[PDB]
């Protein structure tokens, strides 16, 4: 019983699920190029002035 | 701010939201079906003979033949060992998930 | 150690050769007859492919109580997720519109500073 | 149609070659494990020798076990009585 | 309830002790007298060679109970898992606003103090 | 609980999909590297190839044992009955 409850909270109810959060962070890798690319073009116009 | 900016942004998100089997399921209502509450009580003076022999003697003989000890604790401790092999396997997966979870966060950090 | 269907501790465990997973024979034999495919991976799989008093009254009563109130409460859990899986997606899309509205706001404010110099 | 041990309709019947008699695989194996013999003819036989509402349903199974327990009891006390309905003779 | 030679309902079901398959006494006897063999397996065979449900129903209904619990659990975890990816990404997207808000605020003070002078 | 090849408690159990039996990964891996086969059945196997109910079954044991109890009384009745017909 104790072991079962612990496993349920610990393996099924948490660590496997956190992987989804990691995937969400992973979309992240793609928002950064978009973040920088906007900043890079915004910098280019500032240089002209 | 774990107390200001989240509360601020939550209100701005909130404002944009302001803009936009049959037997089993019935038993769930909270009543288990009654079983045979007969065999235990009975009565010597009372009614029915079968209950004495059609309920208590044969089951007691089956009980005394079933109620055992020949193997004893050996059969119980043998199963206890199996439970320990089952338990350790789960915690090994807890580790494997723990490593890969921290490994993904590690890559994000850089 | 457990079955990958019912959540049992199998009496006659059998493993499928397409997807390495141990199922109790009666439960896997049922699935093949229903629809001939592995339940987990959805891969082609066949049957040949596999490799008195308290007991009547108290114990049996509790087993059908535990099954009834569990699945009913489980059906209640599934409804709540569908109830507001919707509150998640709506609040998400609500945030998307804020970002899109702010994305036009910020760069335009930042571009007005660049124009101010002139 | 009927296994000559329990009285059930066999779901995996097996026949003994020493004596022509279709048993059930589970019951015949138990008898051989006790003593290597055939239950009808008592001939030397082995294992390799063989050639292959709902809430009311709860109370029915309760009554059926309740009935079989008496049906088994009544059949043994009669056996014992005939022993002295024979020993007295 | 069928013979494995002609395909008739056997009135006297005899079986061969080489290959377990119930024939009828007349047909199998005619096959033996033709040639001493079993018709299905072509093994040696002669004439002398020839010779609870309530619990089963309780199993059959349980077999469905397990099948139902599986499909119910799969959608439980699979749907709730989408809940986790949303909640993480929602508060993540929420931080976009907190950053965007402060920057938009900085532009205004900057431009208004500059446009003033 | 045990590894069929060595007879130890395997610390990394991997079940084969040709002959269903629990082998220790480190042991079976060497067996495959020797020759691509399963040790028991000698069938071909590669490294990639390696990877209420209890209460009801109890009631079968109850009835299956009691059915034999009836035969002990049915068979003895057939002998005592004929120790009576001839008497």
């Amino acid at each position: 019983s104790t072991l079962c409850h612990h496993s349920l909270p610990a393996l099924i109810e948490g660590q496997r699920k956190y992987y989804a959060d990691y995937y969400a962070y992973r979309q992240e890798i793609r928002s950064l190029e978009g973040r920088r690319k906007r900043l890079q073009a915004m910098l280019n116009s500032s240089s002209s002035i | 701010i774990p107390d200001g900016y989240k509360n601020e942004i939550d209100q701005l998100v909130k404002k944009e939201f302001a803009n936009i089997t049959l037997f089993l399921e019935e038993y769930r209502r909270k009543y288990p079906r009654i079983d045979t509450s007969r065999y235990i009580p009975n009565e010597s003076s009372e009614v029915s003979l079968l209950g004495i022999v059609d309920s208590y003697l044969k089951h007691q003989e089956i009980v005394l033949d079933t109620l055992l000890p020949q193997t004893v604790s050996n059969q119980w401790r043998i199963n206890n060992d199996y439970i320990r092999q089952t338990c350790t396997i789960v915690e090994e997966m807890n580790i494997q998930q723990r490593k890969q979870i921290n490994d993904l966060e590690i890559y994000r950090k850089r | 150690m457990l079955c990958a269907i019912s959540g049992k501790v199998p009496r006659r465990p059998v493993l499928s050769p397409k997807s390495r997973t141990i199922f109790e024979k009666s439960l896997l034999e049922q699935y093949v007859k229903d629809t001939g495919n592995d339940p987990i991976t959805n891969e082609p799989l066949s049957i040949e492919e596999i490799v008195s008093i308290p007991n009547l009254l108290t114990s049996l009563q509790n087993e059908w109580d535990a099954i009834m109130l569990e699945n009913f409460k489980l059906r209640s859990t599934l409804d709540s997720l569908t109830k507001k899986l919707s509150t998640v997606m709506y609040e998400r899309d609500a945030a998307k519109l804020v970002a899109a509205q702010l994305l036009m706001e910020k760069n335009e404010d930042s571009k007005d500073l660049p124009k101010s110099s002139q | 149609m009927l296994c000559a041990i329990s009285g059930k309709v066999p779901r995996r019947p097996v026949l003994s070659p020493k004596s022509r008699t279709i048993f059930e695989k589970s019951l015949l194996e138990q008898y051989v494990k006790d003593t290597g013999n055939d239950p009808i003819t008592n001939e030397p036989l082995s294992i390799e020798e063989i050639v292959e509402s709902i809430p009311n349903l709860l109370t029915s199974l309760q009554n059926e076990w309740d009935a079989i327990m008496l049906e088994n009891f009544k059949l043994r006390s009669t056996l014992d009585s005939l022993t002295k309905k024979l020993s007295t003779v």
